[PDB]
């Protein structure tokens, strides 16, 4: 995408959403993003749309494959299940490496700095789902240390019904129900942050008001579907 | 369970 | 996929398709087809769900750019759409490329060769849908072409009720209607087609009836668009 | 309108 202006790209990358080609999408946002400027508010939705539908789409087939291989437990399986899971890594590695050259160096407001954290948390969790090997632990540990970095500036630099906080920490809870064998912290931090937003909505026009208690509906299913 | 959506839909 | 064994990506393309990885599905089918061989009931099915969906996500996200591109009337709507449109246009090349050689020519059997002129049929009436320029009236005459002779061996060795020639009469009174200009046409085949399969039932099996009358009711479902 | 599907779905 190098020959391509960056605004011409993120045009693209909003007709690609719209057209549901989100592989485009994520193409043209990489591409955004290297060429080297910081992203607005706006652009950084898009980059996180765009990847996380692709890589989502490839959580739910590598789920499906692997489903049929436990089962299964010739090749044919295992080897797709495979190609499957690096195709998974790769999109991953990918993400990781953009927020990495240099989003997050770059990234010096609590906004900005805390949604890149949270993105590199989620890849991390994506790649410690089909995580089996020597460092599996490390990439547990990698997703920890990215959501706790994003916690902590949260919750010196956000109010507690602010929708990155509120997201991250839904997310946060996810790894520690489903990655960290942790669910007691899940619900713990879900518990939490669903009361601190709670006491905070007063202060919140209609527009914010939505969105925060969107959020909060979330956090309240998946306390119900884990007690 | 569910983590957040992309887009608020 | 020239070292991967005919079997293995048959096997691929089922597991494809239960991922919903409907690209790796029509290059899994691809890999086959490239092996020589004829292709039973089965493998031709999988060959067409393939590339069917395939070209049928590329079909819906062409219309939504074209629909933007009409309103708009910078470059890069009219871009994106042309890039999608190629896209499309070297699926169905592909295709056509798999029917042409050797698909069609070894196929002796009316439900093989029917089939795969049906195919060959709709992959021209895809690329009619984008054409626009000195060979377009060509590529419209060569789905009727196809569609035609598909008819003409449907009409003398299959039942009214076969599945394979109902969906044939299906697809080409689509054809006739939205390519063709031609609704009179659309509306005369749809009607006979269903009157004829109906007089036939009585000899069906319960589950040739379902398959049937499944269709009947797609050829009912366009005439009480078009009337 | 529509054509065929692929599978019976
Ligand atoms: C990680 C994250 C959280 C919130 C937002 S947002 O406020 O821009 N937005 C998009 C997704 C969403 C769901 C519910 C409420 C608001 C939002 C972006 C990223
Ligand atoms: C073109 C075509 C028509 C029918 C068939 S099928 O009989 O194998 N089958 C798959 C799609 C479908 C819909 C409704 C009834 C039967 C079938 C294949 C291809
Ligand atoms: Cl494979
Ligand atoms: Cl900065
Ligand atoms: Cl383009
Ligand atoms: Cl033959
Ligand atoms: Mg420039
Ligand atoms: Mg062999």
């Amino acid at each position: 995408m190098g020959s391509m202006e960056r605004a011409s790209l993120i045009q693209k990358a909003k007709l690609a959403e719209q057209a549901e080609r989100y592989e485009d999408m994520a193409a043209f946002m990489k591409g955004a993003v290297e060429k080297g400027e910081e992203l607005s508010c706006e652009e950084r939705n898009l980059l996180s749309v765009a990847y996380k539908n692709v890589v989502g789409g490839q959580r739910a087939a590598w789920r499906v494959l692997s489903s049929i291989e436990q089962k299964s437990n010739g090749p044919e399986v295992r080897e797709y299940r495979e190609k499957v899971e690096t195709e998974l890594q790769g999109v991953c590695d990918t993400v990781l490496g953009l927020l990495d050259s240099h989003l997050i160096k770059e990234a010096g407001d609590a906004e900005s700095r805390v949604f890149y954290l949270k993105m590199k948390g989620d890849y991390y969790r994506y790649l410690a789902e089909v995580a089996t090997g020597d460092d599996k632990k490390r990439i547990i540990d990698s997703a920890r240390s990215a959501y706790q970095e994003a916690m902590d500036i949260s919750k010196k630099e956000m109010p507690p019904t602010n929708p990155i906080r509120l997201g991250l920490a839904l997310n946060f809870s996810v790894f520690h129900y489903e990655i960290a064998n942790s669910p007691e912290e899940a619900i713990s931090l879900a518990k939490t942050t669903f009361d601190e937003a709670m006491a905070d909505l007063h202060t919140l026009s209609e527009d914010s008001y939505k969105d925060s208690t969107l959020i909060m509906q979330l956090l309240r299913d998946n306390l119900t579907l884990w007690t | 369970a569910g983590s957040i959506p992309g887009r608020r839909s």
